[PDB]
């Protein structure tokens, strides 16, 4: 029972198909990993019924399998290392459950739809950091950083740079000193904006991806946008949570990103990558590694997670298809198959 | 259409509010940006930072821990703030509008005139 | 940050010359490189946008070019009202960052 | 494995639906150190789930046979008690530990609730005697899953049942009780157990609580009195924030006057409700005048460092909905 | 917790039905890691787990891996799981994917649907890659906490080898009988080391002909060395080793049927060395009728406080059933 800090990854340079689970009536699944154990989240079929429940992963959700810990129309969920924290929101109001018990709440600062990652939050130490949003997606939409302790919220982090619209935020760790999140952006751009979290300082920072691969989707073709990093191009209306994860190794650090097939449906889902650099800054291309899931499949949300080895932890990310979750890892070495 | 007003002197220590003055378009217009940008005498340029009415701010990372810049739609003006002015912060300060149309392509398009402030005991 | 450098530092030129002012990158900052026309005792006006473009109102006198990292701006006849000191900044990455500029002094 | 006391509460001021569990009746929620679980009677037998489940048959755990009865915790192990003219059979863990016999030769009730432990000592409501009459509860002190003691109150004993508890302090167990037949009002009993002693009177305040009630403040008489509306009922939920300087108490009610339908939260801070007729104060609703809004019983979940009082509600099988004292702002 | 290595068994002469589990899964097989035992099979594709006397259905079944082929072993500190969907084979350790082996003969590759074997913290997995009728070879992978560290050519016969059940023999070797597609109905025999890393195969000898269809005995006519009559097709057989103080008992499975997958029997021989004895394995009994399928029969052991269980199961069409080295008398 001691806290977890980010680890360097276990060794591997690809992504394979690594479990399907493919059957309740759920959607919007992530998963989170703690020091032994992960557990497949997913929402239970915006309406006061809904609710936010666990299976093991590797269960089927089904009503004898899943934990109900909480109403929730949109959730997260976090492992420090001593316990599990539950999150989500049901104007609004966002409630956090540690392990059994309820502690402290949040409410809408915009008064508007309150939503959070939909994802595993990233714990250092005690410290759990989640994104949260609000204001509504077709305008203007705001988000902090929550740093909660034991369930409780002790700071909340406002961020600079561009953030008129930061949405379901995608985070891991890219190191020891912080936290990084791609994240969906309707109204505006085909580019996800893209966050830094400084967690020793407690500040964040947004800047729009520069990578001339267009991550969300809608989206206009890859290099299609003659502007500055920082420009919002075509085709802004719509989006999507995109996976992504860290390959945290001892000289560099490796980005893994997800993305539609389609530019129009939310159709197939195709597995990015990007070693070192400095995204923010950055405008050459993502390489492509691979189809995780066909174009005449359905590929909805993903997320990233990592899984917890003894010694190391392994980069992993899933993905809806409407929903069953499919989940791809960094294990071993070639093309994606 | 911008202009500057303010101190012209602040001592060390002392925090230095600038304000610029918006005529012939507004503050609370999305397509802009509103910044600022200095000019120690002797030297060339540097930025300092800017806003935006949706929310979006930017500034100088060498400066960005003692700066702070307020878009005060109210009153279609804008203002600088300066924590722990100290000497080398003597410089013409001067206002700037840059907007964001076709796709980000233009870097400041109207200018103020400037306001000299003097950093002495 | 990305740090720009500006050369020649000061120029001597004539009326009617052919001015040439170089910026050096140390990173690539595309094709958004900006330059401005500061007149002392006045603000700095934006002469070209993405390189080039040229802003309105300049007296097609000004072009620029260039990419990546090296770019000019040239003046196809020097005149008097051309005195001024000339500056540019990556319009790319953030933290915009202006060189020194150039001196350009005209006899 | 320590006895558990009862411990200042988490820091909030409001509460929040926090669960509903919803597709048996007379659901509870009982807490022990690291899990709560969700008990009900089958329609007769005793049966509890893990808080979060959904009971089912494959999930439920049957403890005993009981048309009436609670369970409580006290740091070591899980008591369960039932009833089915009946015995009162306690469990503790596995085994069968001991019983109390009828003393009214009538329907013998318990707490429908959570029961009270401190150090090793739980403290049961018990009941018998009929409701439509006189109806004497006493308080059976059981440790170790055997009867040790048994407390007789003094005060307005004339009809006391379903009672919900919760600590005040560590010197003290106060309790929310029903009362059929003669009043809206309902008797609360403050419990000494540094004294085992107990005493019962109404609680002085206008804003009745049973169902069905008359409206607020509509008796003119002392703390004391009984008023209109005696009979009919329901068990209130009722769940106290232990505070290092004050003791607040919540306290749920129908919305309906005449109806088990809906169902405010209401609360007050300070004072001795034996003596105290100032209404309390309206915090919100928990349930919608369109539902149900049946039983409902304090529970407290045990976080590592503090209690975090939370108030559950049937809705007729019955669903529950759980309310916590989570954060602050409006319900 | 410790390393799993191999012990002396549980004294007994005989088997019988130690369990029976019966209500799509298909190629089942069981694993022991210190007090637990779970049984495995695939769907029609993952690799599922339901602990073994549960009968396998989704509430009680995990899917551990994606594959629809694969294998299982503890350890002694966690459990290593296998699977392979040109094919990549997966290896998971606990929860965590871990490494991955790419194909070789780049043709389909399978594993032992058995069990794998763990000697201190190293687990030997045996790997099949080539086709089906004709020359496949078969490498023993060396994984430790779920990384691949070596790989294992053998020498010998070696142009078939396939769906081998393994178990020790001691703590310095491990032997596996194999099956043989194509080229023989006599079954192939691995001996591995651990101390060298070094592998041998030779066809067992032995005239009993454990593989469907067969041959009546009057197949060798050849050296053991001899790659005789049918074998096309094949069962997927097993054994275990008895492992006792003085001798190596090998419990070996036929299907009572030369022809069809029909009934099953088991055989015994104790001693010797069956790459180069064709005295014929004493008849134990029928673990199966002949009215009845058996189809796969794997080999695990169940680790008892002091000493290891040899157990043989087998599958129906499915369901299967577990027979146990108990005590003594006849199988019946
Ligand atoms: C973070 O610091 C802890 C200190 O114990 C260390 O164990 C861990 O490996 C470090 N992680 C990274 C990614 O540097
Ligand atoms: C009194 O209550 C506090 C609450 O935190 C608890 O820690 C303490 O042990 C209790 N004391 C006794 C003896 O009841
Ligand atoms: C192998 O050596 C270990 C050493 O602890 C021993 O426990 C084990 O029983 C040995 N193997 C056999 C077959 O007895």
């Amino acid at each position: 029972p001691e806290w977890t800090y980010p680890r360097l990854s276990c060794p591997g340079s690809t992504f394979q198909k690594a479990l399907l689970i493919s059957p309740l009536i759920i959607r919007e699944p992530f998963v989170a990993c703690g020091p032994n154990e992960c557990k497949h989240f997913a929402l239970t079929h915006r309406n006061k019924l809904r609710h936010l429940i666990s299976v093991k992963l590797g269960k089927i959700p089904t009503v004898e399998n899943s934990i109900f810990h909480m109403a929730a129309w949109s959730g997260s969920a976090c492992h420090d290392g001593k316990e599990w924290t539950y999150i989500g929101v049901d104007n609004a109001l966002l409630k956090v459950k540690y392990g059994e018990a309820y502690t402290d709440t949040y409410h809408s600062y915009a008064n508007n739809i309150l939503r959070t990652q939909e994802s595993a939050c990233n714990c250092i130490g005690g410290n759990c950091y989640l994104m949260i949003t609000d204001g509504s997606a077709s305008g203007v939409s705001e988000c902090r950083f929550l740093k909660i302790r034991e369930g409780r919220i002790i700071k909340e982090i406002f961020p600079t740079g561009r953030v008129k619209h930061t949405e379901e935020c995608t985070c891991g760790f890219a190191s020891n000193k912080t936290i990084e999140c791609a994240c969906r952006d309707n109204r505006y751009t085909a580019k996800r904006p893209f966050v830094k979290l400084n967690v020793e300082t407690d500040t964040a920072e947004i800047r729009l991806m520069c990578t001339d691969t267009y991550l969300d989707t809608p989206r206009p073709n890859d290099g299609s946008i003659t502007g500055p990093c920082e420009s919002d191009g075509d085709k802004g209306s719509g989006g999507i949570k995109g996976g992504f994860v860290h390959q945290r190794m001892k000289s560099k650090i490796g980005r893994w990103y997800s993305r539609t097939m389609s530019k129009t449906e939310r159709m197939g889902m195709g597995l990015y990558v990007k070693y070192g650099g400095d995204p923010w800054a950055d405008s050459d291309a993502l390489a492509f590694s691979g189809v995780m899931v066909p174009m005449k499949e359905p590929g909805w949300y993903s997320f990233g997670f990592e899984i917890k080895d003894k010694k190391c932890d392994v980069p992993c990310i899933g993905i809806e298809m409407v929903a069953a979750t499919a989940i791809y890892c960094l294990m071993g070495s070639g093309q994606l198959l | 259409q911008l202009q500057e007003a303010g101190p012209g002197l602040v001592k060390p220590s002392e925090t230095l509010s600038l304000t610029c003055t918006v005529s012939g378009g507004s503050v609370s217009d999305t397509s802009y940006f509103w910044g600022w940008i200095r000019q120690p005498p002797g030297k060339g340029l540097e930025w300092i930072g800017s806003v935006s009415y949706t929310g979006d701010n930017y500034y100088n990372p060498s400066l960005r821990s003692r700066v702070a810049i307020s878009l005060d739609a109210p009153k279609n003006r804008f203002s600088l703030k300066l924590r722990s002015v100290t000497a080398a912060d003597t410089a013409v300060y001067y206002c700037a509008r840059r907007p964001t149309h076709f796709d980000f392509w233009k870097t400041f398009d109207y200018w103020g005139q400037g306001s000299l402030v003097t950093v002495s005991s | 940050d990305i740090q720009m450098t500006q050369s020649p530092s000061t120029l001597s030129a004539s009326v009617g010359d052919r001015v040439t002012i170089t910026c050096r990158a140390s990173q690539s900052i595309s094709t958004w490189l900006a330059w401005y026309q500061q007149k002392p005792g006045e603000a700095p006006k934006l002469l070209i946008y993405k390189a080039s473009n040229l802003e309105s109102g300049v007296p097609s006198r000004f072009s620029g070019s260039g990419s990546g990292t090296e770019f000019t701006l040239t003046i196809s006849s020097l005149q008097p009202d051309d005195f001024a000191t000339y500056y540019c900044q990556q319009y790319n990455i953030y933290s915009w960052t202006f060189g020194q500029g150039t001196k350009v002094e005209i006899k």
